[PDB]
């Protein structure tokens, strides 16, 4: 079909304009509470942790995906491999509290501890970048204005204190992962496949045993 | 207010939210949310401090002077007095009918 | 659309006392939304209000499309920006406000220049890698092609984690006009184009009046 | 409702598996996705 | 009025998100009228507007009520007046204006103190002859009696040959206070009596939007 | 309002009075029984701990909030980590009653025994604060009259020997944790935060990553 | 009713798991706190 291609209406032809069958598809997979929901392995800190899901790597499918959203939300299961017990703490906290059982502390039970843990930010979704700053004491942020040079200043920048699910803590934690449950993500952000040398990109793929 | 009968005196409370520097007079504390009231056969004013911010919640503890945190000033000053010099104001804090705590914490403390 | 060598896709858009004309127009885009959610939430405490008379159009001048950008040439606007009017002056009279931006990008050449624009409004607009600007389309957005349209409208509501903001320290839009093809003069078009925005703010709410100087 | 597949419900109360949502008073890209124009502009001649 | 040593004379004004409380309150006057009249007429073809965000208290201290102070002192107070805030930038916003007056006159000192205050609105004050201060009373006006009150509350119109003002070459109202019988101390009144207002513009309405600077 | 400041009748002003508006709350979390209701580690004796809810530190949350209420009911939990196995006995009971296994004794299971205790005091009612004797052979206790100072002559009291939920007995205790269950509380006493030396009490509390 | 949140009833009788209450024959702080004047005590003026 032809169309104004200036306009960014959706325009989805069919294999029917030159006589093939438009057949049923069924999308279960690309569902953002499906495809989120599966445990993802980050690198842990020896002892303090802030459980902040912008550490899963970026080229991970949950890293991956979670980036391509702008807002989100989530509750959140984390399982850890620790010695001692595990003590959680909500956002807000003071670090001092991770050192005071009373808080959600598990005791240690081999192999591992897998907790559901509700979100706790205060604000009504969570974003994966931000462009501003927490802090007060400071002057003012500019209005930026210039070609794509102009937005190196804010690389120094890391994301409001208050984007976290809080913090867990245990005399060593060695292992790590993060679970997002009942996910929810808003206004898309590009999704970035590896870039060929090649015509395509070409990978052994798992085949029959000889 | 706790001055004899013969003491007179008119007061401002005013709550002046961050992203600017708190009111040092009166007048440029005119132009917040404000109450000016004076004394009489009632001794007691109760005002309530709104709770204005960018998010739903805001922290109970400190850490810095941030957002999540610092939630401006409240100032309380004297317009005018007659005769009042040295009598004493006392104040009280209440939570008022929405006042909200959440997420339990245990944080060494008291 | 509509007729011999110029057109009737004809839009006039009003904002306060201030309408904008184009007679080729193309639509305009409406981006995640059609309208505002919710302006009066529990983090204003019923103390917000409407400032209708900061709705209208502002005008600032963006860059100087020539011949020698090729594709991936950017200018970014974050919004707000500096604005010496009534929006301006809530922004140092008011501690929270919220609003949408009703964006009008200009590329006046004439129909026999060639080449294309994108123009976008991406929020939390921190970084963009050069492999992303394939995917800028994403973003609520239009294009300019001169032998088309010289305008491209985006109507674009409030977005953030919080319900209002302060815009001392967080730009939630940023509006990026991209080179996709680069301009062609040939004999007879316009030697460059000068790309402006006409900005309108929508449903202005400001909450937590400031102290004055004084 | 993501990836779960148990038949039977949780021992636990909702009030403590997970956070408890509010209201005040897919969506977007589903609408968008549905409005897209799937005909022909032309006239169809065979 | 009401009870032992103190009073129950109790009024509580609101203007905005800003109120004052008396507890010797005496009533409020009404000047001329009590509404205003029409606020839409043919001179700014329906392009007017009101600007709610501005009708409320802002203060400033008048004099000094001092014992060497005779009767016809008098201290004036032109209106508009200088205003760093909302209402102040609406006069640089707009070529024309018009608003009432809630006025609040304050002049505590204790009931021991005697002596008498005529706190007046009077329309057009260009000068006031010695002898024409005994007809003041023609005027919206209110005393301030120590032994009786510490507050008087007058509530104008707008009033002008023209329905729309301009503020910065016309003042339509002047705040007088006047001294009517000295102040005396004896032993136990307070030594003098500061004089404050708290006034806020009502009902105002701007046409006619100016450039800005830039 | 203006009020009469005297009374000591309760005002709660609300933002109405300007032009504000009074917004839900969701107190779930300031429920006595809730908050009451999670463990708090004591430091254990090496064998006889007798079960003494004023044993749990003044300023942890449970302690604090204890300490808030002058009379209390609850049920009890404790978990215990030991040595040998476990004798609990009730109130009242004597001393060399923990050596006999009849009274509620729990065989050694690692890592630790978690049991559901009833209230036994023979009172309907315990209290944090007691201004009195429970022995008798003494002479009166004075009416005392005076300022604070006269408050001295009470720091040598121990709380009524009745206060108390047990004792249990295993050959070493590492760890004891209290539990209380269905709690009530009746009269309000002071609660105090931390005293600042600056303008704002300051603490680290827990941000994101970087 | 406090921090408990298991959705099916409790393997024992509540004779063993908890104390049995007997009668004789919120609650103040609560009716204290609605009791609160919330008004205004002048009169009103705009």
């Amino acid at each position: 079909t032809t169309s104004a291609g200036e306009s960014a209406d959706p325009v989805t032809t069919t294999v029917e304009n030159y006589g093939g069958e438009t057949q049923i598809q069924r999308r279960q997979h690309t569902d953002v509470s499906f495809i989120m929901d599966r445990f993802v392995k980050v690198t842990p800190q020896n002892q303090i942790n802030i459980l902040d899901l912008m550490q899963v790597p970026s080229h991970t499918l949950v890293g991956g995906l979670l980036r391509a959203s702008t807002y989100y939300f989530s509750d959140l299961e984390i399982a850890v491999k620790h010695e001692g017990d595990l003590t959680w703490v909500p956002n807000g906290a003071p670090e001092k509290a991770l050192d005071n059982t009373t808080n959600p502390t598990a005791y240690h039970k081999a192999p591992l501890t897998r907790l559901a843990l509700p979100y706790t930010a205060p604000h009504r979704v969570l974003a994966t970048v931000y462009n501003g700053e927490c802090r007060y004491s400071r002057n003012a942020v500019p209005n930026l204005r210039g070609d794509l040079q102009v937005l190196a200043q804010k690389v120094a920048r890391t994301l409001p204190t208050s984007f976290n699910y809080g913090a867990i803590k245990a005399t060593r934690v060695t292992e790590l992962l993060y679970r997002m449950k009942r996910a929810e993500t808003y206004c898309p952000r590009p999704l970035l496949a590896i870039h060929p040398t090649e015509a395509r990109h070409k990978q052994k793929i798992v085949a029959p045993v000889k | 207010f706790t001055g004899p009968t013969d003491a007179k005196a008119r007061y401002m409370v005013a709550y002046a939210p961050p992203g600017m520097e708190p009111p040092k007079t009166p007048e440029a504390a005119a132009h917040c949310i404000h109450a000016e009231w004076d004394t009489g056969l009632n001794s007691k004013f109760t005002f309530s401090i709104p709770y204005l911010s960018a998010a739903d919640y805001t922290y109970t503890a400190s850490d810095v002077a941030e957002t999540t945190n610092v939630q401006g000033w409240v100032c309380l000053f004297q317009i005018t007095h007659g005769k009042a010099d040295g009598d004493a104001l006392v104040v009280l804090a209440s939570a008022g009918k929405d006042f909200e705590l959440r997420l339990p914490v245990d944080a060494r403390a008291e | 659309e509509e007729t011999t060598l110029l057109e009737d896709r004809i839009l006039t858009t009003r904002n306060g006392h201030t309408t904008s004309t184009t007679q080729s127009s193309v639509g305009v885009t409406y981006g995640y939304a059609t309208a505002e959610d919710f302006v009066s939430g529990p983090n204003t405490s019923g103390l917000e209000t409407r400032v209708v008379q900061a709705e209208r159009f502002f005008k600032t001048h963006l860059f100087d499309w020539v011949t020698s950008d090729s594709f991936g040439r950017c200018h970014l606007l974050e919004l707000p920006t500096d604005h010496k009017g009534v929006y301006g002056s809530l922004t140092d009279s008011y501690a929270y406000m919220r609003n949408g931006w009703d964006v009008e990008v200009t590329a006046v050449g004439n129909q026999f220049n060639g080449g294309c624009l994108l123009v976008a409004m991406v929020p939390e607009l921190c970084s963009i890698q050069k492999r992303e600007l394939y995917q800028l389309t994403l973003f609520p957005h239009q294009f300019i092609n001169p032998r088309t349209n010289m305008t491209a409208h985006i109507t674009v509501p409030f977005v953030g984690v919080n319900r209002y903001d302060q815009y001392k320290v967080h730009k939630p839009w940023t509006l990026v006009v991209m080179v996709v093809a680069p301009l062609t003069v040939n004999t007879e078009g316009a030697p460059q184009i000068k790309v402006y925005a006409n900005i309108a703010p929508t449903n202005v709410h400001v909450a937590g009046e400031f102290p004055s100087k004084e | 409702s993501g990836n779960t597949g148990s038949i039977i419900n949780n021992y636990y109360m909702q009030q403590y598996q997970n956070s408890m949502d509010t209201q005040l008073g897919n969506d977007w890209f589903s609408k968008l996705a549905s409005s897209a124009f799937s005909g022909l502009f032309g006239a169809l001649l065979a």
